């Protein structure tokens, strides 16, 4: 990734 | 202080320090260091994955703690012990491992 991870919601 | 006692959680110390620890080893190690930002009690998890340190956000609102919308975890060692044992894919596919081997701060 750019430069934190992306991480997805779950809501 | 459950977090002050976490083998794996370092305070405050830099990416570049963090580099080192993890520099050449196997996919699941990981450590928590407190965000680069100015204490919003935040932390970041690093994680060795495929040969580099993905850098994971432990966001701080309300009174939890968690990756993403909905913050649901009471402390960050429930957080980082919840996924010792279940892989973190479904935050995105590419993270297909749990946190498996503590960097240790007494070891």
């Amino acid at each position: 990734s750019i430069d934190y991870v992306p991480m997805l919601d779950m809501k | 202080m459950s977090l002050q006692n976490a083998e794996w959680y370092w305070g405050d110390i830099s990416r570049e320090e963090v580099n080192e620890k993890l520099r050449d080893t196997a996919d699941g190690t990981f450590l928590v260091r407190d965000a680069s930002t100015k204490m919003h009690g935040d932390y970041t998890l690093t994680l060795r994955k495929g040969g580099n340190n993905k850098l994971i956000k432990i966001f701080h609102r309300d009174g939890k703690y968690g990756f993403s919308d909905p913050l649901t975890f009471s402390s960050v060692v429930e957080l980082i012990n919840h996924y010792r044992n279940e892989s973190l894919a479904q935050y995105n596919p590419k993270l297909d491992v749990k946190l498996l081997y503590p960097v240790s701060k007494y070891q």
